């Protein structure tokens, strides 16, 4: 079984730089909706999804490879 | 929004009136009958909504509504078996002997000696033998008792209820507007993550919460009726913890993402569970539960109210390259508004998924106690694959019917349909090529061996101790998938199956599951099937791509997509319709289902299933036959077809005696349908006018002309009596010999 | 406007007060889709049916014909199906269904009321407003009987006893 | 009883269904309270 | 026009009409505007008169038991069946507010969080818009004081009031 590690500062950290990168890129890339108007509750929802799936994914990765 | 609900309220009202007038629903046919033809096509088109009327949306409304009314049928035939399984069946003795007590959940009434049916299926119970598997999915669902199984035959028969009051609301009292069903997104967001994501993610629920205690309680060899109801294992996380101790941490692991603390109810073992022969139910829970986000995700893909989401008239018209032209522009028009396409589309999807499903269930048995239930196993694969062979041929029926009567040239200049279109002949006369190719280089080399081994030339054969054709590319596979654990799969603790290689798998001295090793024969008979599915992809698709037009008939579209011909002229333009190629492309998939049904139960009965005794040697039902005689047809006609005939045909006098009955049955209705198969209807309407002038002597001719059946009536009725007599007599067979020796 | 019971549901558009005892609910819309006629013979029916079995859980446990063996009515059920006198009441209840079933097809046809059954040998109602005072106490009655009939058998089924034992202690 | 769900239930294949599950009634009740009819007995 | 945080501004949206009771002009997410107006003031409502009940209930249980005898409360009154007797009448009531929401979002003159009960007659006149505010900050004050006093609870095993004192 690959090794997982209970929640810690190390997980928090790597969530919320996830949700970040993810709500730019959201900010960035979505077609069909200063830098920051527009910017609506469900393109938040989108983005943060992606932010919490983006960070489990890698707190996985990470949690296997040994950089936990 | 442009997401929303349209509905338009009463727009028919509810009453007996057209009940008492048939053909209502046809212009045509409400004049009424003047010859018995109007009868046979009052019944022949009567659920054909598009040549009723032009309006879509109506058609859409008795398209859903009709939908509602299937599954409604559906969930009373589940409430049903649930029902007969819960009052008729020896369910609690099988489940304390599974490997000795045959299910059982038909009962006959004594009426004519018909009780003699009433075979001793053991645990103190006389009933005719089922092979639906429904015992192993209640076992692996945690049934325990038969109340659990009479309060699921009363949620069916609810849920029945709901379906036709859903449907009669949803045509005749609040029916949708075209702009409704016109929401491809919406209903592709809702139907991945509500439907096949909530439903994935709650019955991992079910198996986690209810299956997994249950089904560890029962194969650690408690009884069942001592075994706790599903509540007291919701309620008392004690009770569940004593099995599954993760559960003592709670849903905390679940949020902090410390999941392998749960890697004790969710594995990924593999293999197979070694008390019951079938997967364990941990990998299944983590399954369905992955398959429930994966869903989940792919369900917020679309575009909708909201400005996110993917739009797919944008994917398709972007994808287009150099050799494509236009590319895939055009065709969310064609699958938004004709509904033949998506039936064509989902329909070859659905079959595709049923070859699928009777693959990966024989290989990898998935219940418990299934494994070494070979008539269950048996049964399951050849029903799978012949529903899987007809919607794969109706998907191609009605996509030559999108072809003939919605395909419009204005609305599709030079993209991927018109291109198609094109080069219609060299795709045909490739095909056709390699068809002819696979027929020589496959059955001439049984035809070859037969004769090698009539000329008494066994060094000159295609065998194993002869001149090999070796499979060694499926073999390369086979043993990188038994290499697979370990090595590319880390984290598995066992093969996917054991079918690939490894270790024997015996459950109550019966093999669940061994290594299925390929040789000159496997090759062979892979080759013919690779034939056989080319050829019915020949049949149908010359059908399709030559549905509006040909060089014979250059105005065949507007003939319409079933026609039985366009005259004697031209030589001879008989069956020249596309329906016509589908009534063609029906014996070649019956022909390839068949071939390819044959070869799974001799090489199961031969290679796989049998008994393990002392020393650990497996004998199999029919004694490793299958790699010195599937090489020749003589081999097949006698080894297999001969010899497994004996259980059918010496069953009278016996429980099994009704399959002797349909089996003689299949075999008269099969010769019948060849009396409409290769007459035609001149001879016969010749005769009726004999007959006619019989009843005028006796002044009782009827007011409704009696007529022949039409030429299309003919091959239709000749193809159904002819399909259910083959698949009646494939059934009588294959089941007589399989209850019978396993 | 609105419901004259549940003030905030607006009232159903089926429920205008032609039937003795409206009060406008029904939130789930069944007089919506089905026929009201139909719901009223069916709402008539069970209620009689309910006040027939409070007053049998009442007096077949305070007198026994002495020609029968004394049990619990739940028990009696179970022995009357054995010994065949349910049978019996079963066969003459669907005899007279079947006229039921008639005057349900006369209801249909808008030429009979939902609850007249024309059975008045007493004579009890002389002029209007009794019968339309009867109606609204035999409609109030009949929602009553059968919430107590289920009050009845569910009670004997949790503390095996019957009514008026429970009655004496707790 | 509607005069359409009458005429309706007054078809061909409703009748037909109708009256042969009669008959069928019929020789099924015949051969159970009088089974092994081979011949007429005298 | 009380604009809550001045550098966003007052969010343009059926709600902060001003006739909606309780507004601050506070929606910085914006929920009002891809959200009905009226599901959410229902939600609010019946959220905030549940708190209500509740910090009233832990208060005087704290205060006060009935003769005959928080969370493991819940455990042991599902132990007693008493939770399910309390089950059945909030989820008929629950099924006849599922009538009502519907009914109120189809377009019906039902204002939200009204049933229509004033049995003593307070509201009746000029009273109703001033207690509807005063219900609504009761209401939020409820439910700040409420998942206060359960997260004490968690720390301590201890009643917020028997904390007080002690
Ligand atoms: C910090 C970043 C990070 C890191 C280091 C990793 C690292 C890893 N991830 Mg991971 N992941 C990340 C971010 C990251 N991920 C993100 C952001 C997501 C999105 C949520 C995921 C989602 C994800 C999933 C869902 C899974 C992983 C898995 C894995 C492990 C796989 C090891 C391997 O050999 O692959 C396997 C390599 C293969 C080649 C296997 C083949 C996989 C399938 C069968 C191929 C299917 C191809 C298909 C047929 C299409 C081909 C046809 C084509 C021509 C079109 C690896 C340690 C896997 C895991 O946990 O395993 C234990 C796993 O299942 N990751
Ligand atoms: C998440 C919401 C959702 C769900 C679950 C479904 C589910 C379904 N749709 Mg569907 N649909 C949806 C939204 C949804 N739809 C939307 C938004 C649209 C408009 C764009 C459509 C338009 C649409 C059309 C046009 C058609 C369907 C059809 C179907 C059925 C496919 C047959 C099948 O597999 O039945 C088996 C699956 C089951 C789950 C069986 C149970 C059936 C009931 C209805 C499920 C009810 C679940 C309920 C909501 C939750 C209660 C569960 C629990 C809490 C007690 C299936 C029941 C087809 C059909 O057959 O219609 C009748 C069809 O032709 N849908
Ligand atoms: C839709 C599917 C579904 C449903 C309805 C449920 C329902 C339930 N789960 Mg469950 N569960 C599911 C899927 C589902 N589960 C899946 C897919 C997993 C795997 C990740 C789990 C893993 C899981 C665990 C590990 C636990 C539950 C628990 C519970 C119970 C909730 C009690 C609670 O709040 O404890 C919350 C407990 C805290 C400590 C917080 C309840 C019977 C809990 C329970 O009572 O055990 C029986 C519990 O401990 N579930
Ligand atoms: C998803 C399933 C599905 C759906 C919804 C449809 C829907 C439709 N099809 Mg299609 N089709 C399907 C699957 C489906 N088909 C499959 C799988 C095949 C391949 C066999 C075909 C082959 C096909 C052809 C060749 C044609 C259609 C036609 C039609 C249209 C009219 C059908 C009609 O009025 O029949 C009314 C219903 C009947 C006639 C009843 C048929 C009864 C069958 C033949 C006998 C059943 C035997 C039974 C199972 C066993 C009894 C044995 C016992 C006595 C011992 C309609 C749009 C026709 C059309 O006009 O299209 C425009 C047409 O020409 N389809
Ligand atoms: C067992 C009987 C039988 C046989 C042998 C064939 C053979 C053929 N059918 Mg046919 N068919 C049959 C029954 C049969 N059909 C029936 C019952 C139906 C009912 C619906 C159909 C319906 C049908 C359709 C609808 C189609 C075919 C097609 C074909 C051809 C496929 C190409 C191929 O495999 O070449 C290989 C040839 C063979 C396997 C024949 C045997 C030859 C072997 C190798 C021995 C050769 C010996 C040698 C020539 C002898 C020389 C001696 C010298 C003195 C002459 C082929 C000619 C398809 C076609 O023509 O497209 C290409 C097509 O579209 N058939
Ligand atoms: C107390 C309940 C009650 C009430 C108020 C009514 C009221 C009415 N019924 Mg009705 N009915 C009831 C119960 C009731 N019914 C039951 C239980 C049945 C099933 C047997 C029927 C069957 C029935 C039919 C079939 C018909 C009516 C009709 C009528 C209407 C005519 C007026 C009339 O004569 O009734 C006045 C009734 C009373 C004043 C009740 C008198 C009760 C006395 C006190 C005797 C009590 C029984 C006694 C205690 C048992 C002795 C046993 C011993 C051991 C103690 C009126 C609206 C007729 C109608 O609608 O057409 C106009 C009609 O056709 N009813
Ligand atoms: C507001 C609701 C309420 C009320 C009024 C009562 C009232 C009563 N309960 Mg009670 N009870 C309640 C809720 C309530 N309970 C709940 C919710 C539970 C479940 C925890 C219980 C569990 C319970 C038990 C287990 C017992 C009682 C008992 C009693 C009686 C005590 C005798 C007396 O006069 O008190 C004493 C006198 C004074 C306080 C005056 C000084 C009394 C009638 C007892 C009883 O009836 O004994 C036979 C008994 O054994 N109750
Ligand atoms: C394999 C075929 C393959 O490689 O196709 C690749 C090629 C796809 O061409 P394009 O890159 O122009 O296609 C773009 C679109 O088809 C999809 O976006 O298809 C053809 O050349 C036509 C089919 C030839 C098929 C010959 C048989
Ligand atoms: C409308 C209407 C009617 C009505 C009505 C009703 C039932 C009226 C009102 C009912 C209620 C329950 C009102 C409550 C208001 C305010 C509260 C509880 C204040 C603070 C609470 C909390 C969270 C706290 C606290 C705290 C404490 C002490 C301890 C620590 O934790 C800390 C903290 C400081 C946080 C009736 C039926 C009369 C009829 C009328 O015709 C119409
Ligand atoms: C199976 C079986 C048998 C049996 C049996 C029989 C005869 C079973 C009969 C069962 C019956 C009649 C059950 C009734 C339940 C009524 C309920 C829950 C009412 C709820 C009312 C509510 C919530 C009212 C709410 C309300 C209130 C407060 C006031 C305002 C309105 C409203 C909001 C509606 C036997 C005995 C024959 C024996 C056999 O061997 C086995
Ligand atoms: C036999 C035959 C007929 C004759 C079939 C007749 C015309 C139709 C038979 C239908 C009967 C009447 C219904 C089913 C028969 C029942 C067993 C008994 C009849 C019940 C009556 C009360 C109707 C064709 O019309 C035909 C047409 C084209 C190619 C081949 C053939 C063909 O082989």
């Amino acid at each position: 079984v690959p090794q997982t590690v209970a929640w810690s500062a190390k997980t928090g950290a790597v969530m919320v730089l996830s949700n970040i990168l993810c709500i730019v890129a959201g900010r960035y890339v979505i077609q069909v909706k200063g830098s920051f108007a527009g910017f609506g509750l469900p393109e938040l929802l989108a983005s943060t999804s992606l932010g919490h799936i983006v960070g489990s994914g890698a707190i996985l990765g990470l949690s296997y490879v040994g950089v936990l | 929004k442009k997401v929303s609900i349209t509905v338009d309220r009463d727009p028919v009202a509810t009453s007996f009136e057209k009940w008492a007038q048939p053909g209502h629903f046809s212009r045509t046919l409400a004049k009424g009958p003047k010859t018995t033809t109007w009868i046979w096509n009052l019944h022949a088109d009567v659920h054909d909504f598009d040549s009723h009327t032009n309006s879509l949306e109506d058609i859409s409304r008795k398209i859903f509504s009709a939908h509602f009314g299937q599954l409604s049928i559906i969930f009373l035939w589940l409430s049903g078996m649930y029902f007969h399984g819960a009052r008729f069946s020896n369910y609690s003795a099988w489940l304390s002997n599974p490997t000795a007590v045959k299910p059982s959940a038909q009962v006959v009434w004594p009426i004519v000696g018909q009780e003699i049916l009433n075979g001793d299926v053991g645990g103190g119970f006389q009933g005719v033998q089922v092979t639906s598997g429904f015992f192993q999915i209640w076992r692996a669902s945690g049934i325990t008792s038969e109340v659990e199984l009479y309060w699921c035959a009363l949620a069916g028969l609810l849920m029945s209820g709901l379906m036709i009051f859903a449907g009669w609301f949803h045509y005749h009292k609040a029916a949708p507007k075209l702009e409704w069903f016109q929401n491809a997104e919406s209903m592709l967001n809702h139907h991945l993550s509500g439907l096949l994501g909530l439903g994935c993610l709650s019955w991992a629920g079910h198996q986690i919460h209810i299956s997994l205690p249950v089904n560890k309680l029962l194969d650690a060899g408690v009884a069942p009726q001592e075994i706790p109801l599903p509540h007291e294992f919701l309620v008392n996380r004690d009770l569940m913890a004593q099995l599954y101790p993760s559960f003592s941490k709670g849903l905390v692991p679940f949020f902090t993402l410390n999941w392998s603390e749960y890697s004790d109810f969710l594995t990924f073992k593999g293999g197979l569970n070694p008390v019951t022969g079938g997967l364990w139910l941990s990998d299944t829970a983590h399954h369905h539960l992955a398959l429930a986000v994966l869903f989940i995700v792919a369900g917020h893909m679309y575009r909708t109210n909201w400005g996110i989401g993917h739009s797919m008239k944008e994917i398709l018209e972007a994808h287009k390259g150099p050799f494509t032209g236009e590319g895939h522009k055009g065709l969310y028009e064609i699958l938004t508004t004709s509904w033949h396409a998506q039936l064509a589309i989902n329909l070859a999807m659905m079959g595709s998924v049923s070859i699928i499903v009777a693959h990966h269930m024989y290989a990898m048995p998935p219940y418990p106690y299934i494994a070494t239930d070979y008539p269950t196993q048996l049964s399951i694969f050849t029903h799978h694959m012949w529903i899987g062979g007809f919607c794969v041929v109706g998907g191609a029926a009605h996509a030559g019917i999108f072809m003939v009567r919605d395909y419009n040239p204005a609305q599709n200049y030079n993209n991927l349909l018109d291109r198609v279109i094109r080069h219609r002949d060299a795709i045909i006369s490739h095909l056709n090529w390699i068809c002819i190719f696979l027929g020589f280089h496959s059955f001439g080399l049984y035809i070859h061996n037969d004769t090698m081994r009539a000329l008494g030339r066994t060094q000159d054969m295609f065998s194993d101790t002869a001149i090999q054709l070796k499979p060694v590319f499926a073999q390369w596979v086979q043993s990188i998938h038994t290499l697979a654990p370990g090595n590319t799969t880390p984290n598995a603790l066992a093969t996917a199956s054991y079918a690939f290689g490894g270790d024997v798998v015996a459950v109550g001295n019966k093999v669940a599951m061994m290594p299925i090793s390929l040789g000159t024969a496997d090759f062979m008979v892979h080759h013919i099937h690779a034939f056989t599915i080319h050829v019915t992809v020949l049949i149908l698709l010359k059908g399709v791509l030559f549905s509006r037009n040909s060089r014979l008939i250059p105005d065949k579209a507007n003939l319409g997509f079933r026609f039985p011909c366009d005259g004697p002229g031209r030589g001879g333009t008989c069956q020249s319709s596309a329906w016509d190629s589908v009534f063609l492309g029906l014996f070649w998939m019956y022909n390839c289902i068949s071939v390819v049904i044959f070869h799974f139960s001799w090489k199961m009965q031969s290679d796989v299933w049998g008994t393990v005794q002392a020393d650990g040697t497996v004998t199999h039902i029919t004694g490793g036959n299958f790699a010195q005689s599937a090489i020749t047809i003589n081999g097949w006609l006698r080894d297999f077809l001969w010899a497994q005939a004996s259980q059918v045909i010496q069953s009278y006098g016996s429980a099994l005696s009704a399959y002797g009955l349909i089996f003689l049955g299949a075999h008269f209705i099969w010769a019948f349908s060849l009396m409409f198969l290769f007459s035609g209807r001149g001879y016969w309407q010749e005769l009726i006018e004999s007959i006619v002038w019989a009843h005028n002597k006796l002044n009782v001719a009827p007011a409704i002309q009696p007529r022949a059946l039409s030429i299309t009536q003919g091959r239709a009725v000749g193809l159904a009596h002819y399909l259910l007599g083959g698949i009646g007599t494939t059934w009588a067979f294959f089941l007589a010999r399989i209850i019978s020796v396993g | 406007d609105f419901s004259a019971a549940v003030p905030f549901l607006k009232r159903p558009t089926n429920l205008d007060g032609q039937y003795i005892g409206d009060v406008g609910f029904d939130p789930l819309g069944f007089s919506d889709v089905f026929d009201l006629r139909v719901l009223r013979e069916a709402e008539l029916k069970h209620g009689r049916f309910a006040m027939l079995a409070t007053l049998g859980f009442i007096v077949q446990e305070l007198y026994t014909f002495p020609f029968f063996p004394k049990m619990a009515p739940v028990d009696a059920h179970d022995y009357f199906v054995k010994q065949g006198g349910g049978s019996q009441i079963i066969f003459w209840i669907s005899f007279v269904e079947l006229f039921g079933v008639v005057a349900l097809f006369e209801t249909l046809q808008g030429k009979r009321e939902p609850g007249d059954f024309a059975f008045d040998p007493l004579g009890l109602a002389k002029d209007e407003a009794t019968l339309e005072r009867y109606r609204l106490a035999e409609v109030k009655h009949a929602r009553l009987a059968m919430i107590a009939i289920g009050g009845f058998i569910h009670q004997y089924w949790v503390t095996k006893q019957t009514v008026l034992e429970q009655l004496g202690n707790f | 009883m509607d005069s359409n769900f009458l005429k309706y239930l007054s078809t061909a294949p409703v009748l037909f269904t109708v009256w042969l599950s009669f008959t069928a009634s019929f020789i099924i009740e015949a051969n159970r309270f009088f089974p092994d009819m081979l011949y007429f007995p005298m | 026009m009380p604009v809550a945080i001045p550098p966003l501004g007052r969010p343009e949206t059926d709600m902060f009409d001003g006739s909606v009771p309780g507004d601050a002009g506070f929606d910085p997410l914006v929920i009002s505007g891809w959200l009905d107006s009226r599901w959410l003031r229902e939600a609010e409502v019946k959220h905030g008169r549940v708190a209500m009940l509740a910090a009233a209930g832990c208060i005087a249980q704290d205060l006060f038991t009935f003769p005959g005898v928080m969370s493991a409360l819940h455990d042991a009154a599902v132990k007693a069946g008493s939770m399910q007797q309390m089950l059945w009448p909030i989820a008929i009531l629950e099924t006849i507010s599922i009538a009502a929401t519907i009914q109120m979002l189809q377009g019906s003159g039902r204002a939200p969080g009204d049933f229509g009960f004033d049995p003593l007659g307070l509201g009746k006149g000029a009273k109703a818009e001033r207690m509807a505010l005063c219900e609504i900050k009761n209401g939020r004050l409820a439910m700040i004081g409420f998942s206060g006093m359960m997260h004490h609870y968690f720390i301590t095993g201890k009643g917020p009031i028997e904390l007080l004192t002690s």
